[PDB]
């Protein structure tokens, strides 16, 4: 989940 | 001195998806990384040779910690858990299974006899190593927990959160000793004599804060941090700086006292996500994320 841009994308 | 030398020695292939952490041993031998691709690898610290793969999470990884004593790695995956192995075999000695979302965050104590975990759950763990059992589970934010980090002696433990908080608990007794608070706080660690904390936010910035008195001592701007949680380092081998990623493929290294940009590491191909400084020489691990993938060593 730290590789990823979820929180950001939202 | 006023500018390092930092040069690129080695860059590491093997990893199938974005890396996520580099972590060098406490006895200054290998470099761990995590994967999203559900995988940690062992390389050698000062050859760069890759000497082993460590397999067993059913999703990706997000962070990797070294025992004290070298002998132990903890792992914390997007499955739910956390996972200790032994370094030499490789086989998974067990699985803290607690958390209710993906762990992002892992550390042991000095001791190595605690693991203090943060997960999207918003809760940090303390988990018992000997046992696998989780000892405290702390309501310690209300939004995803990016960093745990234990003190130099092992009574403290500062957590951070997508909520803005930065929160110091005590060990033995799980309270909130401190709070301080606003843009999500992306990482957060103490300094090597446990006076400072350290803590990058979402808005491009980092902070060496005194949370002794509360306060912030320094800033540290010019690189780009908006969107992922970055490692950032107190380098104390040679000269004292302050090391972190940016997502601007760059590896930046300010004067800690200075807090002026001393040097631009440039090579990697997309945003460095993980930094770690050697324990007894000036060599620098970088890690970024996919379509780069790679691991690169730098000299001083």
């Amino acid at each position: 989940a730290r590789t990823t841009s979820q929180l950001y994308d939202a | 001195p006023v500018k390092p030398n930092y040069a690129l020695k080695f860059t590491l292939a093997g990893h199938t998806k974005a890396v996520s952490s580099v972590k060098f041993s406490p006895n200054g031998e290998w470099l761990a990384s995590s994967s999203a691709d559900k995988l940690i690898k062992i390389w050698g610290a000062y050859d760069g040779k890759f000497e082993k793969t460590i397999s067993g999470h059913k999703l990706g990884i997000s962070d990797v910690a070294w025992s004290s004593d070298s002998n132990l790695l903890v792992s914390a995956s997007d499955d739910k858990t956390l996972k200790i192995w032994d370094v030499s075999s490789g086989k998974c000695l067990k699985t803290l299974k607690g958390h209710s979302n993906y762990v992002f965050c892992c550390n042991f104590n000095p001791q190595s006899n605690l693991i203090v975990s943060g997960s999207f759950d918003e809760s940090v763990r303390i988990w018992d190593v000997k046992t696998g059992k989780c000892l405290k589970t702390l309501p310690a934010h209300s939004d995803p927990v990016s960093a745990v980090h234990f003190n130099r002696d092992g009574s403290l433990i500062v957590s951070s959160s997508y909520d803005g908080l930065c929160r110091i608990w005590d060990t033995a007794s799980g309270q909130c000793l401190k709070t301080l608070i606003n843009p999500p706080v992306s990482f957060v660690k103490f300094s090597p004599n446990g006076k400072y904390i350290l803590a990058a936010t979402l808005d491009n910035t980092l902070k060496l804060w005194d949370y002794s008195k509360g306060k912030c001592l320094k800033t540290y701007t010019g690189h780009k941090n908006e969107k992922y949680c970055i490692f950032a380092n107190f380098s104390v081998t040679g000269g004292k700086w302050i090391v972190s990623g940016s997502e601007d493929n760059l590896v930046y290294i300010w004067n800690l006292q200075t807090k002026e940009i001393v040097q631009k590491l440039q090579g990697h191909t997309d945003v460095v996500i993980s930094t770690a400084c050697h324990p007894t020489e000036n060599i620098i691990a970088s890690a970024a994320l996919e379509n780069d993938k790679t691991i690169k060593l730098w000299k001083s």
